[PDB]
């Protein structure tokens, strides 16, 4: 037979599942909707593992439950009483023979100790991959560390001590690959001569590889306290979200300064020269995995400034003009392509993160947070899952880093490129169409001719690397 | 057979501007949604007697991701152009956003609905009459929303098919 | 995209987490933190497939013994992991062997049998007496090392494969 359980009145719980606390999805059972102690309960089952509800629970519960309160919540969890002898037991007593205990040594083996095991395990994820809550709550901290350090016994006593030990690294806080990274790549622009960076003068496959690991690098930043809560739309969003902040401004500052090298390039030639450029980055970008970057291509060519500009349209070898399609089809019919591809493709990639964004939100915003039933109110727990399968497919593509060396001198140009300078985004983009306009005036406007601007040639050297020995 | 219309939702981020979306395409009557289904943005419905499909565009979340607004808007043939009631800067926002479309649509006469959204019990901010008095200077409908009964979400979708119909 | 469950299985201290991690991240874990049950999930292109890996990563304490019945019902394949340095652990293999046998109710069982710590000069467990055991087994034998890199995508990938022409 099944074990028996503590009395619901010592023990919260043992508590019999019903409809009004636990509610399941039509081999281990997917949960609609529950109780905070019911979901608890599940979280640190003593049937078996769910490590996939523990990161969802640990990602989104502060939704329905404070820090300081899933604390107090597992450590009841924790204290398990142990039955009283049975019969048997007391009739060995009895005659001075020692009890078999055969219950008791049960209940242990298969209820105490899985579901104390488990229960550290919550902590071990918690203080591993959510120590947010402590960094916030240095009285939350103090009561972990309490709490673990206090946990008596030997069944327990090589996670207690390892749990300690973690919690101290994590309080005070290198990569090995299959080859070696390619040689970087130099054209016009020499070594040590930053001041003569410009988008035709470094090596359009090294621009693309050193915006491919800082913008990885920015990708790999965002952790999921950033986006539960749809935080980073909100009034405190630069306090929660800074690190998707910085990454989004990053590629709006990207995109803009694409926009600013075509229509401040007056001399049609050189316009040309300049988007073909680019075009060449996109390639890279597209053979890198970097679909972030091709977005921020995508998004400048598409851009009012720029897509109007027929004449240099005109000039683009058809193969460009191939290259641009078939990037720009991967944001057709609400990213149909874009989804499919990054589905295929062997990582590293830099995934596009507005998507998930989106996704996120409508989740939030589309679901109730509970639901009722028999006259009780239950956490709507598949919401909290839909958000978590979202923050788990972000954190799988953090995980691959990009086998490219990084050159200091480059990443700190891209790192500290500002188009807009001083100017105020409305002002700045009012500007680069007012420069369109210039360039290319609308018909039946003569088309105008202006000098060049660029005294070094504007041959392109290619996107295929090359390899001396 | 049928035509599609190809909507555009606008507007500042952080005020239930989603709302709109998920109470026309939901399940009207069970609140819930998956985003991330092929087709949680298509509809097809009936106005005026003739069927038709909508897919609606709404980058809720993306506003951040500011040099992508032509690139999105570039897609659409109508626009509802969003502010929250209880939000002034969302509502002083709708100019910009208006001239971003005439540019991106390159006319002066593009497809559009102001629609003012009532996003929780917070006190109104702007009231109807200068919702209606932009409106009015726009030569466009004005619908007022809310985010949580489904009244006048309808309206203000069928009111732009209605505004494509007759351009 | 097919989904693959993978689990990771043997002795305490034998590498189970450190080679997951190089796997997942490229990255060697200096730190003995035993486990008691951690999941990862990798994207990865096998044989020109993309596949998703779902990598269940296991307790080795003795003290976690009575709690492994749940995480072999789900596996479709096992890495069955030993440390060429630690003579205990290889002896050890075959517990596992029979209880995964036992629980999944099959003789033929996706597995493959991974020698670790093979950047160590010290070894105890030569290859011949390991090798001997994969082949009564019908399974193939991979040398690891967590810290250089050694072996660990032939090992995984290896399983897949065995569960792909299962
Ligand atoms: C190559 C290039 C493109 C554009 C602006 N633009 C144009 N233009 C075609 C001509 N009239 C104006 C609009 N087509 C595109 C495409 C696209 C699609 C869809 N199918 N085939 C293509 C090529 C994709 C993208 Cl992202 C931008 C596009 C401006 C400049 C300066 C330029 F050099
Ligand atoms: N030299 C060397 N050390 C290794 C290798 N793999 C693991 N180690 C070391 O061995 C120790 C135990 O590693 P670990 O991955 O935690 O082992 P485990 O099998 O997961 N242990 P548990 O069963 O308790 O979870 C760590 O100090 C780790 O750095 C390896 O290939 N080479
Ligand atoms: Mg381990
Ligand atoms: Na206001």
């Amino acid at each position: 037979g099944q074990m028996r359980l503590p009395s619901a009145d010592v023990y919260r719980f043992a508590e019999p599942d019903s409809e009004e606390n636990i509610i399941f999805e039509e081999g281990i059972p997917i949960i609609k909707a529950g109780t905070v102690i019911k979901l608890i309960e599940r979280l640190t089952y003593h049937m078996y593992a769910d490590p996939n509800f523990v990161r969802t629970f640990l990602t989104t519960y502060r939704s329905f439950c404070k820090p300081q309160e899933l604390l107090s919540l597992i450590i009841e969890r924790f204290e398990i009483p142990e039955p009283e002898p049975t019969e048997a037991d007391r009739i060995a007593i009895e005659n001075g023979d020692q009890p078999l205990s055969a219950e008791l040594k049960r209940f242990r083996k298969e209820y105490i100790q899985p579901v104390q095991l488990r229960v550290l395990n919550v902590c071990r994820h918690w203080v591993e991959h959510h120590f947010y809550d402590f960094e916030r709550d240095a009285y939350l901290l103090q009561r972990m560390e309490e709490f673990i350090g206090t946990v008596r016994g030997k069944a327990m006593k090589k996670w207690v001590e390892s749990i300690t030990k973690i919690i101290q690294r994590k309080k005070i806080a290198n990569i090995t690959f299959q080859s070696s990274p390619p040689t970087v790549e130099w054209h016009i622009s020499r070594p040590g001569h930053i001041e003569t960076f410009d988008l035709l003068t470094l090596h359009p496959i090294e621009i693309a590889r050193q915006l491919t690991l800082l913008e990885s690098d920015l990708y790999r930043a965002v952790q999921p306290s950033e986006l539960v809560g749809s935080v980073w739309t909100k009034e405190d969003k630069e306090i929660n979200s800074p690190n998707l902040l910085k990454m989004i401004r990053h590629t709006t500052n990207l995109t803009l300064w694409f926009e600013k090298c075509i229509v401040e390039t007056e001399n049609l030639e050189e316009r040309v020269a300049v988007v073909s450029r680019i075009i060449e980055i996109l390639q890279v970008f597209q053979e890198l995995n970097n679909f972030n970057g091709v977005l921020e291509v995508v998004s400048a060519m598409n851009s009012s400034p720029v897509y109007r500009l027929d004449h240099t349209f005109e000039q683009i070898p058809s193969r460009q003009k191939k290259i641009l399609e078939e990037a720009h089809e991967l944001s057709e019919d609400h990213y149909k392509k874009y989804l499919a591809k990054l589905r295929s493709i062997n990582p590293p990639c830099v995934p596009f993160f507005g998507i998930y964004l989106t996704n996120i939100l409508k989740t939030e915003e589309g679901n109730p947070e509970v639901l009722k039933r028999h006259g009780k109110e239950l956490i709507n727990f598949s919401k909290r899952r839909k958000v978590a399968e979202i923050t788990g497919e972000i954190q799988q593509y953090q995980n691959q880093p990009y086998c490219l060396r990084v050159e200091s001198d480059i990443k700190r140009f891209f790192e500290n490129l500002n188009p807009m300078g001083n100017s105020m985004e409305k002002e700045f983009t009012d500007y680069l169409f007012n420069k369109s306009l210039e360039i290319e005036p609308r018909n039946p406007k003569p088309l105008p001719r202006f000098p060049k601007k660029y005294s070094y040639p504007l041959k392109s050297p290619g996107v295929r690397p090359s390899n001396p020995r | 057979g049928m035509t599609e219309y190809k909507l555009v939702v606008v507007g500042a981020g952080g005020v239930g501007k989603s709302a709109l979306t998920i109470q026309l395409i939901q399940n009207h009557f069970v609140d819930e949604y998956d985003p991330t289904i092929e087709d949680s943005y298509r509809k097809q419905v009936v106005i005026d007697g003739e069927t038709c499909l909508l897919d609606i565009l709404d980058t809720a979340g993306q506003e951040e991701y500011s040099a992508m607004r032509d690139q999105y808007m570039r897609t659409g043939e109508g626009f509802l152009c969003v502010f929250a009631i209880n939000n002034t800067k969302s509502f002083e926002d709708i100019h910009q956003y208006r001239e971003q479309i005439k540019r991106v649509k390159d006319s002066d006469d593009v497809p559009m609905v102001l629609v003012g959204n009532k996003c929780d019990l917070a006190a109104r901010t702007v009231e109807s009459r200068q919702a209606q008095d932009l409106a009015r200077s726009y030569g466009i409908p004005y619908i007022e929303t809310s985010a949580k009964t489904r009244q006048g979400v309808e309206d203000a979708f069928y009111t732009l098919v209605r505004e494509i119909r007759q351009h």
